[PDB]
């Protein structure tokens, strides 16, 4: 298989995707006192 | 280089989503169930590979210390484009080339979130920069590019 040449990639995505949706709540939720 | 306790946290997050069983080790087989979740269908070759890439000490699963030793060199590299192409084609899982509300709702669902449907509707239009209403392959890359 030459899956092991895309495999960092799919990896680091999915680190992204998380990222973008952190950074998203994070700026929704800044100095919100509940 | 640094490599702060909120970027190991950020990378344990990410171990955390394929160790779906929570023992520590990334299997073959947790690994084709978060793939099929994502909207792929990777042979079991393309499973074992991936783990055998990563794999350092070569028992056959992938442990954080592995992970993050992957991820951090990663991390070095100037140029993202092929993760972020990845990423695109986790959100845009019929290849049609434009990611729909839908398709973000679905991801964001699978990572456990929970965003309101009002937040599905800003993220998907914060990153429309055309306005025309999906997310295409070039307003994402503009989103994702540090
Ligand atoms: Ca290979
Ligand atoms: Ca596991
Ligand atoms: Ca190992
Ligand atoms: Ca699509
Ligand atoms: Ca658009």
């Amino acid at each position: 298989s030459n899956a092991d040449e895309v495999t960092v990639g799919k990896f680091y995505a999915t680190f992204l995707i998380q990222e973008y949706f952190r950074k998203f709540k994070k700026r929704k939720e800044q100095g919100l006192v509940g | 280089d640094q490599l702060t306790e909120e970027q190991i946290a950020e990378f344990k997050e990410a171990f955390s989503l394929f160790d779906k069983d929570g023992d520590g080790t990334i299997t073959t087989k947790e690994l084709g169930t978060v793939m099929r979740s994502l909207g792929q269908n990777p042979t079991e070759a393309e499973l074992q590979d991936m783990i055998n890439e990563v794999d350092a000490d070569g028992n056959g699963t992938i442990d954080f210390p592995e992970f993050l030793t992957m991820m951090a060199r990663k991390m070095k590299d100037t140029d993202s484009e092929e993760e972020i192409r990845e990423a695109f084609r986790v959100f845009d899982k019929d290849g049609n080339g434009y990611i729909s509300a839908a398709e973000l709702r679905h991801v964001m669902t699978n990572l456990g979130e929970k965003l309101t449907d009002e937040e599905v509707d800003e993220m998907i239009r914060e990153a429309d920069i055309d306005g025309d209403g999906p997310v295409n392959y070039e307003e994402f890359v503009q989103m994702m590019t540090a």
